[PDB]
């Protein structure tokens, strides 16, 4: 077991880790962060995505114990003093979710593509929103919420 | 999805991690962007009992230029392959082509150096690099050696690359002023392996093709170079006929395996296809 | 104003917000996998690597050493309880742990309980177990032969099951419907005949959430709490509480907020019983959670149904009858959900939109060495082949009388005067105008422009791409309930709602359902706030929790709007009435002297007397006028009087790269009429994710098996979802033909762009091969598969 | 006790529990399906102990 | 007092009242007993939960 | 600062941290979720927080947790074994020794040492063994009889 020193959501943490545990595992496990979820074991549902150290990444394929030191935000931490951010109230507004399984992943990813681009087209959201999966809508409502929160952003 | 107890190194220099490696020997594993190795772990596919983490190395980092040669580090991860202006005014190909590779969150982990050190057929690296004509800078115990793209693949995961070297960058020559590229990726679905993919560079002169590279992705057991679909071009015009005739050398060089992607008849078809696709579109982009 | 007070009710019609967001876009949801309780240990399932042989031995010695695990199961510790094997909603028995035998790979052989999901990974790889491999039985037609293997050696010597006479043994039924008389004597006299064969692949429904359970026993109160992920749990309760010997009151299950069903959560699976049994011995909670391969390997799959569909018609194209034979495969064991008295459900919903005379169609239903399952992917129970059979039949009767494919449907449609319309079947449809919808369709389209373009590249022999044009008119049956007729292991049909209002005005409700995220919490509130004048908002709606609900049958198949739906507006309309009585008591004036407008009971003539819902419910609280009793509350179960029949047009344009065999979809257009709309902004979402799991299916799903009877494809690695990139833009429209025996005359949707979508798609695809005379195409429609159709008819490039 | 039976045959008679399962797996006719009850008493008068 | 029996025969009672330990859980279940034919360890008795 | 102790807790060792004015009766209640013995007062005279230490019983809120270091506890978690109730427990619910049951707790835990201090009490003698013990629903009675109901249960 290695010590490490990971900043979630703000906050300093600092836990004995096992090597393999997937940080998937260690923030809905150790943390209680279970907005995160696991749809997959091969890495495509990006339902476990997350944002580390300035990018998204699916939390299900890498390991905790290389957070160390590291900045990773989950959706949990998204709303800032209880405001919802751009991202959330869009796919609120939007109906951009319906079983609500998938969109942690997808509003962490749509936090951090916003920022990679401010003004995408919806070739462009859909684009940048690949590599994460949705069952319940058909993705058009969540293309609806990204181009929401983008003008929400720039306001 | 629960991968098998191992113990984790983090070394911050290419030399510990070489140690490390002859240390614990073939037990051991260099873990980087992690989107290959760790869902093979998940599967229980491969079971290293120790994982060398090289993400954490700085000289393995970083996209310069040292004359007319583009140095790109084993750790670059593709989506900065794609966003660095370098690489953009440099070498256009692999910029657009990384674009094609999985998906945003898997290319913020999964790195150029280990999409060729992987060694599988169905990566696009591999081809890309033999039509760039990279080379691999490897450091071991006894120093550092070089090789070229084309010639480092030797079968479905093996490579030229020793058990006890750490591949610390690629070194590509930048496209001289007018090259024409592409590469066409016949895929599923958007974030998936290509079920037949072909990387084309070019240069022209009057109506004919003055240099010419031509590769092959998930065709065989290896990404494969087609040299005689290459001399099908080489200072002839460029006309329907001669891409025709590099699309049957091509599709002659085939070996597909049968999968969920389709059988040999239809990989070796479309192979074909993309080969014809990619001439033409690299022709579009000569100057 | 009374306008701006129906307004600020947010109820019936109005396209609110969900309530249920909150929660999940914060992820505070809470589902099964998040819940960890005191003492909480995780079980995980030892599988087996074959599909079909008997088991030598399981070494649980090594597992049971191993530093964190607790204990190693296998059936013969379930003997003792009897639970090695159990029933299924088929009248079958499916093995809970394979006892002398595997029958089918990735079959649950054993478990191991540990401290964690980590721990216990390894211990499944420290169980190793010796099979002495069987033939396999993968194809329905080879199961059949004299000299095909015994798959179900437990019930050898039977010459009868739960659905009449068997007469092979790997043969589960056969069952029909129809006039075979009086079909068969049409067919006979019929001067146009066209008869198709087609395979409507085995598709997973691959809810992004897999299944799994925290299962719950306290030796010291002696009742079992299971927090699960199922679809109907009550029934659940009522089947747990008879397998354990643990009365009903004392058993308690709770579906929590489930990430997805579309019926793959509907029956018990092994896993759960295991789990339960596991939290019994040990005396403490066991969480099992399945992978994503698991999911897809081991729970109910839909569809794989091999059709022979047959239709006679007169040259002008109106159909004379129809005659359709089936085999279907059920897998190992037939846990197939069905109501008890339909083995291949409402498949003789198979007339479709048509007028058709005289029909019948024969199901037969048969084992082989796969997981069970087959009704369990927004199919209504077989409605999707159903639709499927008589969609792509019309389009074969059309080609070969060179008719207009619109024109041959309107032409055989039911029309708006002849509902209620007893089909040849038996089924009463209760409402519809198929001809004004498809009118709108076409129109909004320019079909007619379309078969131009279409006309025109086809005249081009160098075209470098081919145009398809698919279109689908379908009725659907939803809304599973008639007791009489439908019933789920005894228990009827039907569902409930209990509602209360509470002193100050606002109300708590409870239904018999379950929603998986289509909305409950917010369309429940918004048909109760329209019946009682009470903000939605205000409405606290809830499910899932066999201890506090009423007693319902869960929701799939879209019965919740159907049934659910009218027993809360019943039980609405019973407090609504008391409410009346109340007011006319405070208002000093006789009942019939009073209006309902909004949200308040007004004296008729003088407007400035009246009371408000808020008024009558406080009253009912401080002193009930004489006779009455104190309180504001109402309970009510419906069973419903017949289905309901919601329609649909769809169309669908494809253009087809001749080069490559990719297929781009260039347009969709779907219109659906589920009579009286609760929250367009809510169907809306149910149209595009069906719409979407429409295109997954025709365009790419499927899940193939090897020779050796390995599942090929259980990953997301092969097994196709699209992506935002693959999904294409759905543009919808619709009309309202409300129910008419229903109380809000509210038809279930969200099936329907399922079930409607997949043979849209199929039509556009063999629609542009129809020139040199393609009739049907097997799906999947991927790239591979249409360039080798491509090549077949000299197309390809 | 726990059961109704026909008033001169005692073999004729159906138990709570019979009645029950009746309630969930078909209601006779007019009768919704299922089988409980809510009332709230308002007393007529207090009680007095002794 | 709301009372529901189950498709078994078990049943699970709701008052608005609250015991604080005058046996409630058992004297309630006692008057349901009698007055169905159901015996009182089946029948589940609770109160104090306004939802 | 926080002390490090192990605690044997109902034969199991706890291992723990703890400023050292924790009462032995909130590191039980808020540190080990044993949340069965009871408080009652501040003053040392219900007994609702008795638990056995060291073979004594002892009132949990008037001894220290740091006090506990290696020490041998036992609670009313721990009074069944393998689910079977112990005679004070079976002798209480048999002769309806408890309503509310908040003393309930600590009436076990010093019914189960006055039973090993005394095999054949008198009523006087359990009356008089069971003084430590408030009660505010039963009135005792009921509770010399589950304890005479114990007694026997053990000789037999
Ligand atoms: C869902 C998904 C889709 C994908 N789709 C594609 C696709 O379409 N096209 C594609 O090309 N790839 C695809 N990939 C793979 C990513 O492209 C592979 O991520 C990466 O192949 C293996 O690179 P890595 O940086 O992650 O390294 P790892 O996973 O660590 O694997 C590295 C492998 O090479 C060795 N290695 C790594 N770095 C070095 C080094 N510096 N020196 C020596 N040896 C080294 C390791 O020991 C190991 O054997 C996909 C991955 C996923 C999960
Ligand atoms: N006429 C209709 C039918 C359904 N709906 C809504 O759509 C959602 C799915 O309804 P449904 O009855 O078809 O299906 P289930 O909810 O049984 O899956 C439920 O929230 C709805 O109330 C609607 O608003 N109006
Ligand atoms: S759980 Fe599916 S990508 Fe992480
Ligand atoms: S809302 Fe259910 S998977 Fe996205
Ligand atoms: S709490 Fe009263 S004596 Fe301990
Ligand atoms: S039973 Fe209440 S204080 Fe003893």
């Amino acid at each position: 077991k290695k010590i490490i020193t990971v900043n979630v959501n703000g906050k300093a943490q600092e836990k004995a880790v096992e090597p393999r545990t997937l940080l998937i595992h260690f923030l809905r496990e150790e943390l209680n962060l279970t907005g995160a979820h696991i749809g997959c074991e091969t890495s495509h549902c990006g339902a476990c995505t997350v944002d580390i150290d300035g990018r998204s990444v699916k939390s299900c394929t890498h390991l905790a114990v290389q957070c160390d030191g590291s900045e990773v935000l989950t959706v949990e931490g998204l709303a800032n003093k209880g405001v919802l951010h751009a991202v959330q109230e869009g796919f609120y507004k939007e109906h951009g979710l319906q079983c609500g399984f998938c969109t942690p992943g997808m509003l962490m990813r749509a936090y951090r593509f916003l920022q990679e681009n401010p003004n995408p087209t919806e070739a462009e959201i859909r684009m940048g929103m690949t590599g994460n999966l949705c069952r319940c809508t058909g993705y058009q409502n969540i293309v609806k919420a990204v181009q929401y929160a983008a003008r929400k952003l720039q306001e | 999805m629960i991968p098998p107890r191992f113990e984790y190194h983090a070394p911050k220099s290419v030399g510990e991690a070489v140690a490390l490696l002859g240390q614990l020997g073939s037990d051991a594993k260099l873990l980087a962007g992690g989107h290959s190795l760790l869902p093979m772990m998940k599967l229980r596919f491969a079971q290293p009992e120790h994982l060398i983490d090289i993400n954490r190395i700085p000289e393995l980092r970083g996209i310069r230029e040292e004359g007319s040669t583009v140095v790109i580090g084993a750790m670059t991860v593709e989506n900065d392959l794609i966003s660095s202006p370098i690489v953009q005014a440099r070498l256009p190909l692999l910029a657009e082509a990384a674009k094609l590779i999985a998906d945003p969150q898997v290319r913020n982990r999964g790195t150029i150096g280990g999409d060729i050190a992987h060694g599988d057929p169905g990566n696009d690296h591999p081809a890309l690099s033999i039509a760039v004509e990279a080379h691999f800078v490897l450091e071991g115990p006894n120093g550092r050696r070089t090789v070229p793209a084309d010639g480092f693949f030797l079968g479905t995961y093996m490579t030229l690359l020793e058990e006890n070297e750490v591949m610390v960058e690629i070194r590509v020559p930048a496209f001289a002023a007018g090259t024409g590229w592409a590469y066409e990726k016949l895929k599923r679905k958007t974030g998936d392996w290509a079920t037949a993919g072909c990387a084309v560079v070019m240069r022209k002169s009057g109506g004919t093709v003055s240099h010419i590279r031509i590769a092959l992705t998930n065709v065989a057991p290896t990404a494969l170079r087609a040299e005689a679909a290459e001399a099908a071009l080489l200072g002839k015009a460029f006309t329907k006929e001669a891409v025709q005739a590099a699309a049957d050398a091509a599709i002659a060089i085939c070996e597909p395996a049968e999968d969920l992607r389709g059988d040999a008849d239809y990989k070796t078809a479309m192979a074909g296809q993309m080969v014809k696709r990619a001439l033409n579109a690299a022709w579009a982009r000569c100057a | 104003d009374a306008e701006a007070r129906e307004l600020a009710l947010a109820g019936m019609g109005a396209s609110r917000l969900r309530k249920e967001d909150a929660r999940f876009i914060q992820g505070k949801g809470n589902y099964v996998d998040d819940i960890k309780m005191p003492g909480m240990l995780h079980m995980d399932i030892v599988r087996a690597p074959i599909a079909h042989g008997r088991i030598k031995k399981i070494h649980k010695d090594a597992a049971l050493a191993m530093p964190g695990v607790h204990a190693v199961l296998t059936a013969e510790d379930l003997k003792p309880l009897k639970l090695h094997w159990m029933p299924t909603l088929a009248g079958d028995v499916a093995a809970v742990l394979a006892d002398e035998k595997v029958h089918f790979q990735m079959q649950e052989v054993a478990i191991v309980i540990a401290d964690d999901r980590y721990i216990a990974a390894d211990a499944v790889e420290a169980v190793k177990v010796e099979y002495d491999e069987l033939p396999v039985v993968i194809d329905p037609i080879d199961a059949l032969k004299p000299d095909a293997p015994v798959l179900r050696e437990d019930l050898a010597g039977k010459t009868s099951g739960a659905h009449g006479p068997r007469e092979h043994h790997n043969h589960i039924f056969t069952w029909g419907a129809g006039d075979k008389a009086a079909t068969d004597a049409v067919f006979a006299n019929a001067p146009v005949t066209v008869s198709q064969h087609m395979y409507y692949p085995r598709v997973h429904p691959c809810p992004l959430e897999t299944c799994g359970c925290v299962a719950s026993f306290d030796p010291i109160k002696g009742d079992l709490t299971t927090y699960i992920t199922s679809q109907a749990p009550h029934v659940v309760r009522t089947v747990v509480s008879m397998l354990s010997g643990i009365p009903e009151s004392k058993v308690r299950i709770v579906s929590p907020d489930i990430g997805g069903g579309f019926g793959n959560k509907v029956g018990i699976y092994p896993g759960y019983v295991c789990a339960i049994v596991a939290s019994i011995v040990l005396g403490r909670p066991v969480k099992w959670v399945e992978d994503r391969v698991e999911n897809i390997s081991t729970t109910a799959f839909a569809r794989d149904y091999h059709m022979d569909g047959e239709l006679a018609a007169t040259p002008d194209g109106k159909i004379l009858g129809l005659r359709v034979n089936v085999v279907a495969d059920h897998g190992a064991f037939d846990a197939c959900a069905d109501p008890t008295k339909f083995p291949a459900g409402l498949f003789h919903i198979c007339s479709g939109s048509y007028d058709i005379p005289r029909a019948h169609c024969s199901v037969k239903g048969v084992y082989t060495n796969k997981a069970p399952g087959g009704v369990a992917y927004r199919c209504s129970f077989r409605v999707t082949e159903a639709v499927y059979l008589i969609e792509r039949m019309v389009d074969v009767l059309a080609q070969k009388l060179n008719m207009d494919k619109a024109e041959i449907r309107a032409k055989n449609f039911i029309r708006k005067e002849q509902f209620p319309y007893t089909t040849q079947f038996g089924f009463e449809y209760d409402s519809g105008d198929y001809h004004t919808a498809l009118k709108k369709v076409l129109d909004a389209v320019d079909y007619p422009a379309l078969r131009a373009e279409q006309a025109a590249r086809r005249a081009d022999p160098n075209s470098p791409t081919l145009m398809g044009i698919g279109l689908v008119t379908f009725t659907e049956v939803v809304g599973a309930g008639p007791s009489k007729m439908c019933d789920i292991l005894g228990v009827g049909m039907f569902d409930s709602c209990e509602i209360r209002i509470h002193p100050t005005g606002s109300a708590i409700a409870r239904m018999g359902t379950i929603t998986q995220g289509q909305g409950h919490q917010t369309t429940y509130a918004q048909i109760i706030a329209t019946e009682l004048g009470i903000p939605s908002e205000v409405i606290q709606v809830e499910e899932g929790d066999t201890s506090t609900a009423p007693y319902g049958l869960g929701t799939y198949g879209s019965r919740s709007t159907p049934v659910a739906g009218a027993a809360i507006a019943l039980a609405a309309r019973k407090i609504h009435a008391k409410a009346r009585k109340i007011a006319a008591h405070m208002l000093e004036v006789n009942e019939n002297d009073l209006d309902w407008e909004v949200d308040r009971f007004k004296v008729k003539g003088d407007d400035s007397k009246f009371k408000t819902m808020a008024d009558i419910a406080w009253q009912a609280y401080h002193q009930p006028p004489a006779g009455l009793e104190p309180g504001l509350e109402a309970v009510h179960y419906y069973d419903p009087p017949n289905f309901t029949y919601p329609f649909g047009i769809y169309l669908c344009v494809v253009d087809i790269d001749r080069a490559t065999g990719e297929t781009k979809v260039r347009r969709f257009y779907a219109l659906d009429d589920c009579g009286t709309r609760i929250n367009p902004m809510i169907i809306e979402g149910q149209i595009h994710g069906g719409l979407t799991e429409g295109y997954a299916v025709a365009m790419g799903q499927q899940m193939p098996f090897d020779a050796q009877g390995n599942l090929l494809g259980n990953t997301l690695m092969d097994y196709f979802l699209p992506t935002a990139v693959e999904t294409p833009h759905w543009e919808t429209d619709h009309t309202v033909t409300p129910s008419p025996h229903h109380p809000i005359g509210a038809k279930g949707v969200a099936e329907s762009p399922h079930v409607g979508s997949i043979p849209t798609f199929t039509a556009a695809v063999v629609d542009a091969f129809a020139h040199v005379g393609v009739t049907h195409l097997d799906m999947p429609h991927t790239s591979y598969r249409v360039w080798k159709s491509l090549k077949e008819h000299n197309l390809a490039l």
